[PDB]
């Protein structure tokens, strides 16, 4: 995340790191205590031998000796992610619960009919780089960045039509605050009280752009509303299921 | 901007809104509540149901709902949406569904 600010303990619960080998390679959020959403894209080719991935929760700091890394049993990844942008999305199944805490917590998904308010102002986190050509942040960072809409975004002078309509953009026209190489597959949340509480809920997945906190090349999301029925069909269909699965 | 399903924090009860009365009504128990549990929470973006009971307006009260809505259990599997499948009904036996949907979205904290 560039642009934005260290967060601490507990603010976003939801919030997990996706290892591979010891290294930090995408964010992800937690939709229960076994299943967590992320991006397609965090799973190329060389990188699909389950048992070399961790997922790590409950700490902002990526050296805490206190959060919990737990395995993964199965990665359910959309059959529409062509590269193997849209449908970069998927589901990873821990081969055990994590606890929930008070600094490891769900995060909600839109409820049905909800849609995005373009300019509203959500936040995004993740722990991937500060500056395109900078390192990863040691603390987990959180900045606020408002929708854009498609009219915007697929003009000539931003992505010029290649956002698709399951994807969204978030940022600023200006550039200088946005997400970046490592905060893949993270949560872009928005909060509201539609159910009577104010609850935050995952509106995006944090999926690609052309370098980071450029102006006009703003950050582009997989949009969750439209995946609802892909993820409460897949966690049904392949609750017991090990390995790289795919769902369409 | 409320959503049209909700479920009370007291008892978990389940509350649908009737927008020909302005009014909540309450959920009519059928022996498809555990898919009507299931869906409800779906619904409102919460994963899953962790359970479901059934309360009695006679021990329960109302708490400010204008009656009740049946859901149409054979159509009820064809159904993304609640809205779709649900009707006014008398519900005789005054027993309607309470769900407890998985928790999200909020912080722990002091
Ligand atoms: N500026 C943005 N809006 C942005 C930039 C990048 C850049 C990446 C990215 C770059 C190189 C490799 C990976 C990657 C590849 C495989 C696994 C994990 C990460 C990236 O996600 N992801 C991004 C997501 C976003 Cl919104």
């Amino acid at each position: 995340i560039v642009g934005g600010r260290d967060t601490s303990l507990g603010r976003w619960p939801w919030q997990v790191s996706l290892r591979y080998d010891g290294a930090h390679l995408c964010g992800g959020s937690l939709l229960s205590g076994d299943w967590v959403l992320t991006a397609a894209h965090c799973f190329p080719e060389r990188n699909r031998v389950l048992s070399r991935w961790r997922v790590f929760a409950g700490a902002v700091a990526q050296a805490s000796p206190h959060g919990l890394q737990l395995g993964v049993q199965a990665v359910v990844y959309h059959g529409g992610y062509l590269p193997f942008n849209s449908n970069d999305i998927a589901l990873v199944h821990l081969s055990s619960p994590l606890p929930l805490t008070e600094y490891i917590q769900p995060v909600c998904l839109p409820a049905a009919g909800q849609a995005l308010v373009d300019g509203k102002i959500c936040t995004v986190t993740g722990w991937g780089n500060t500056q395109y050509y900078g390192q990863q942040a040691g603390v987990l960072q959180e900045a606020r960045v408002p929708i854009i809409s498609n009219d915007v975004c697929n003009g000539a002078d931003f992505y010029g039509n290649q956002i698709k309509p399951k994807m969204f953009c978030a940022g600023y026209p200006e550039g200088g605050i946005d997400a970046c190489q490592g905060d893949s597959g993270g949560p872009f949340v928005c909060e509201d009280s539609i159910s009577r509480t104010p609850r935050w809920r995952l509106c995006g997945i944090v999926s690609w752009g052309t370098g980071c906190a450029l102006a006009q090349k703003p950050g582009v999301y997989t949009k969750v509303s439209d995946f609802r029925e892909w993820i409460f069909q897949a966690i049904k269909t392949h609750s017991e299921a090990s390995g790289m699965v795919t769902q369409l | 901007p409320l959503y049209p399903v909700q479920v009370s924090s007291a008892d978990a009860r389940l509350m649908v809104f009737d927008k020909t009365e302005g009014t909540w009504r309450l959920l009519c128990s059928s022996r498809s509540n555990a898919r009507v549990a299931g869906l409800s929470c779906e619904e409102m973006g919460f994963l899953r149901a962790l359970t479901h009971s059934e309360l009695d307006v006679r021990t329960a009260g109302a708490a400010g709902t204008s009656g009740f809505f049946c859901v149409d259990e054979g159509r009820l599997p064809h159904t993304q949406r609640l809205l779709e499948v649900i009707s006014v009904c008398d519900c005789p036996r005054g027993r309607f569904l309470a769900a407890i949907c998985q928790d999200c979205g909020r912080r722990k904290l002091p």
